């Protein structure tokens, strides 16, 4: 759920998932069209799309757990609609850490009329 | 923490 996802990519990132991630780009927020901004507006369009191949999970309520295993994200084994859900914000949490050298602050509260163009998943 | 993506 959201609490875990939020936790993971504070621990990961050493920012508060809101605000820094929940209203950044074309994707970072609820729902998303056009094209990814830049390379943390893909991680949330990959993490979008990978919610998106869990149709009768519930990825936002639905709890999991996870342990550290010194820096390593181990999801914990749950129902498999959990393992799943944690894998894919396992992936976006890695994402957004290996990405926050371009992470930028104009992306932050990002118009949704400049949001153009079409990408499948 | 608190919540999105």
């Amino acid at each position: 759920s959201l609490l875990e996802f939020g936790k993971m990519i504070l621990e990961e990132t050493g920012k508060l998932a809101i605000p820094s991630y929940s209203s950044y780009g074309c994707y970072c927020g609820w729902g998303g069209k056009g094209t990814p901004k830049d390379a943390t507006d893909r991680c949330c369009f990959v993490h979008d799309c990978c919610y998106g191949n869990l149709p009768d999970c519930n990825p936002k309520s639905d709890r999991y757990k996870y342990k550290r295993v010194n820096g390593a994200i181990v999801c914990e084994k749950g129902t498999s609609c959990e393992n799943r859900i944690c894998e894919c914000d396992k992936a976006a949490a890695i994402c957004f850490r290996q990405n926050l050298n371009t992470y930028s602050k104009k992306y932050m509260l990002y118009p949704d009329f400049l949001c153009k163009g079409e990408l499948k998943c | 923490a608190l919540v999105y993506k």
